[PDB]
């Protein structure tokens, strides 16, 4: 009498687990573009004088 | 230079263009779909200055540029500018020439044929990509969401697609493609802000309004109660900082603009709105397929970030829907980026490696091949 | 999400049990309907058994 | 899964297949006589999806499938789909391999000969069954009911057989096979519900109408008096839940459809009804037979479960029958399944173990042998 | 305009209402089943204007109106709008009205009965008709066609009925009703024209694509050969003039729209097409009927104006039909008008003068009288 509710609840879980496993495998396999970068600055602390350009 | 020749993945919308490589969970970079051109006479010499700017360059130097968008309502009308965008997107920024990698592009399933054909043609003839596959955007939204069944309503900048998919199959007779989108919400906001005393008409002004919308606007799940107060009191207004230090406040207009997705008449459009099109995508399917589509309204694309859109899209459908039935909105964090993410997922499937147009089949058949091999 | 997945299995289980309960509730009203109907028929036939036996 | 090397029993109608093992009182499972196939274009890659669905699989995924029935009006024409249903029936749910078990199948004696020949051939050539036997549904009904004598009305999905049997003997000249069955009652209901405003045309919709009939319909003891009130008041209406949350409310149609059993003209058939067939099967037999057939009218199969049917049939035949004589109906709770039980009884009788076609006699003669060996 | 109390006749579909008076062999005027309403805010005053527009007014001022159709698949869902259309039809343009004339309505045999009940109530209580009759569209087609026998494909705007009639009698068991009609063919066309770059969404656009279909489309006797050339050559293309001076060039879409009649799967319908449907209406009738129905395939209603339909239908039925038998098709110039024309014939026949419901019987019984007095 319960054989089908077991089987039906399982079919739903197996499909949901499949679909989530597919997106999770890519989420976990590669993760660099999903991260961040230093984005550093210039400051010009070595600028002890004027440049060679006529504009400086 | 790469570990494997996986596909490059890029979602080209009417708003943003996003790209990265297949197998990751994010694009490396996002660009506006823009090619910019100077609208002024140069006077100083040796200032660098390009004849045309692409993507973020176009937006960054926009102070003296007129900015054009090559994509409108989901299709490419200016392929030359998309060629510039793809070069920048794939080679200048991801640092990968398409010549050595398959490329996965995207388009809606009822997207005019010329666009899926042109995307196939340019990547094969100007970039020499070894393979092509133009993805169904709804499919990618489902891949990113972890669903096989549901209505994909992608409310992007270009077009709202409204497609019912059941067990991985489309129900095409029930697709309600609608020419109501995020780009119209931006122009409506420029006009309503003009009514408030803050006129916006130029490219710079449009980019400001798009920034205002993205930070200040919302849908409101119950707009009648929300406007009764927002239109009556300053306590519901939110301030926005403009590039020159000016401050604009927006009240009921803050949600009235997004409200157009439910009230299309605000922009002169004849439409039922996105909640009724979701309803009809469900209702026009057979009764043994609607009980699953009602329980799976799949939100995707951009504009989905407005607070109240998911609840506003579930309440309206529930009101149109039969009683007893459970109506459910799925609105994951992979919003706006779900198509790109799904693209990455599709590209990495082992079964998808049999779906590619090779740069052999392409030349034998020509670009019309996209309809024989992709969709 | 894992907690919801757990929850969805047990929500689905609650639903499977709600459905089974409802099916069983129907089977109960019917099992009991029959218990009663079989007794109703028992009396109809048993009454005939008595009438016919008297006859 | 099973603890004995017993015979297998499968009663294959145009509706459903009842299958289990000989010695039980129920099929292990009931498999609809259906092979389903997708009628829509697929869009997602790597999400499984079968090319065809068999039996319960066909109904479970029916939202996008067209469902075909291999058996029509009592016989098998799509032998290929029958083999698939049987493979599934035997190996996945009954958990048996027919190669190790003799098998009993059924038909109506006035069905075309090809049916018994193809059923026999499939079990001997694709399943390698050691033995076969095609049974008479009326015989099985009499064994299940504890009788050797009576008129059996087996209510098929395809046809109704109507056969008199006396002291274990056939009286074939008095068989009144009628082209009226459960699938015709279903078609009538689809048309009558159309009159009420509910259109049911597609496979999912056709399956619903069958389900409506099964839950809401009855025949009534007195049609005209029942219609006099059913046609006048909501007090005799019943609502059915459609699988989308909507309902259909049905009134006198609730009995006008089953009434076709007494009035076949409702579906264009030239017949006076199932009580005429019962009556003539008795009347065409000798007068020293008739007394035992009048006292033993046997209800078997579906439709025998309709309120008013056992009482109505006894009333309808006693009305045609002579006075003094006792007219009686046998209608056990083993409704819609007693023929399966009869299959189980016959398959396991010691008196029947000499009735089998062996996989020696079959291989030497071919399938035409069933005509000489079974009945 | 008229000097006699002749019956009036109206053929009311989801397309247009054909109307005129009995005794004529054509409607006097055609009244689109349309109520138009402005979708814009008025700015000028002293502009006349209507609150709502009907029929031809609705189409003439359509540039700023949304146009709605009160009838869906043969059922009036909005009868307040039909009363406005009818008032105009009768009092402004035909110059006749039920008030001084008996009225005949045309309907399908399985049209939901409640729909006749409401039309009956309206003509008796709103238009004060002295008498009514609701006639079968197939009957009307047979009178107009000079026949008492045949399969009538009444090709409506929202539904096709398909009913066999023999010697003046209905053969209802062989009705093969199909949810496919001229309005669905339009939907397929607009979707394929959308693929070519010409979306049709809003009201003006919806009316244009309907007009394109009516003037450019055809079926042809052989679809695949027609496509082998139409899909390969510009010589099969036709440019249609759009209202603003622009044109749309259409290729094989010109026949793919009409083809949905033979291929309903084009719009998601689970059907084999109108020739299979016609075939079954003939084939399900007794064999001594079949010969007369094969000799009398009657095309009526709309869509039958498509070039090649007479040949496409006769050839497909001949292919499905038994050999030796002669399959014939009736496709008179009285096409699309033959239902209205038959209404004129029937209303005026001397044999029909006692078939009218009077406005005596009507008030004693109420609107439900149509269910007992007409059919
Ligand atoms: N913070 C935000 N708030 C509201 N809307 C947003 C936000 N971010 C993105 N959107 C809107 O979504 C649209 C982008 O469309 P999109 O779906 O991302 O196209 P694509 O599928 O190619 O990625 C733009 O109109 C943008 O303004
Ligand atoms: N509640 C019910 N009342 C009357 N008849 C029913 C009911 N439920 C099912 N049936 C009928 O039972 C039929 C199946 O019974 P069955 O006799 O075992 O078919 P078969 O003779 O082919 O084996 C179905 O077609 C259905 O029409
Ligand atoms: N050349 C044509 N091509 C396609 N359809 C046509 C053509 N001519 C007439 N029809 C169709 O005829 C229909 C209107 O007439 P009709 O259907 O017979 O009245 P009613 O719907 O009341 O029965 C419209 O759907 C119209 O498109």
């Amino acid at each position: 009498m319960q054989a089908l509710l077991g089987a039906r609840a399982k079919e739903s879980l197996d499909l949901r687990a499949h679909l989530k496993q597919v997106k999770k495998e890519d989420t976990e396999k590669e993760n660099r573009e999903v991260g961040d970068w230093r984005k550093n600055i210039d400051a010009l602390s070595g600028m002890e004088g004027r440049k060679k350009k006529f504009e400086s | 230079d790469e570990d494997e020749t996986t596909a490059l993945v890029c979602d080209n919308g009417s708003g943003l263009v996003k790209a990265g490589f297949a197998g990751d969970d994010a694009p490396r970079a996002v660009f506006p779909s823009i090619v910019g051109r100077p609208r002024h006479q140069g006077v100083m010499v040796g200032m660098g200055q390009k004849d045309s700017y692409v993507g973020d360059e176009a937006q960054s130097k926009r102070g003296i540029l007129t900015l054009k968008y090559p994509i409108e309502h989901g299709i490419i009308t200016n392929w030359d500018d998309m060629e510039k965008i793809w070069h920048h997107t794939f080679y200048n920024e991801l640092r990968v020439a398409p010549e050595e990698h398959p490329t996965l592009l995207t388009e809606a399933p009822l997207n005019p044929k010329a666009n899926r054909e042109k995307m196939t043609q340019i990547m094969f003839e100007t970039f020499n990509v070894p393979a092509m596959y133009v993805a169904i955007q709804a499919v990618l939204s489902l891949y990113a969401s972890g669903r096989t069944t549901g209505i994909v309503l992608d409310s992007g900048d270009g077009v709202t697609h409204n497609v019912p998919i059941y067990e991985g199959y489309a129900l095409p007779h029930a697709i309600m493609r609608l020419d109501l989108a995020g780009r119209d919400l931006t122009d409506y906001l420029m006009k309503i802000l003009t009514e408030r005393g803050y006129s916006f008409v130029t490219t710079a002004e449009r980019e400001i309004v798009r920034d205002i919308k993205e930070k200040l606007c919302y849908v409101a799940l119950d707009f009648e109660n929300e406007m009764a107060t927002a239109a009556s009191s300053s306590s519901l207004e939110k301030s926005y900082e403009l590039p020159d230090g000016q401050v604009i406040t927006i009240g009921n207009e803050r949600f009235r603009c997004p409200e157009t997705l439910f009230q299309p008449s605000f922009i002169g459009m004849e439409s039922a709105g996105i909640h009724e099109t979701t309803y009809n995508s469900i209702m026009k399917c057979d009764i043994d397929i609607r009980k699953d589509l009602y329980a799976n309204n799949v939100m995707s694309g951009g504009t989905t970030m407005y607070p109240g859109i998911a609840d506003r899209m579930q309440k309206e459908i529930t009101a149109l829907a039969p009683s007893t039935m459970k109506i459910k909105i799925i609105a994951p964090p992979e919003r706006k980026y779900s198509v790109w993410i799904g693209g990455s997922i599709l590209a990495s499937l082992s079964t998808f490696q049999q779906m590619w147009i090779t740069k052999q089949e392409y030349d034998e058949a020509g670009p019309s091949i996209v309809h024989r091999k992709c969709f | 999400d894992e907690s919801e997945r757990g929850m969805k299995v047990i929500e689905s289980r609650a639903q499977k049990d709600e459905e089974k309960m409802e099916i069983q509730e129907i089977q109960l009203k019917e099992a009991k309907h029959i218990a009663e109907d079989a007794d109703r028929k028992y009396e109809e036939v048993a009454r005939k058994l008595v009438i016919i036996e008297s006859d």
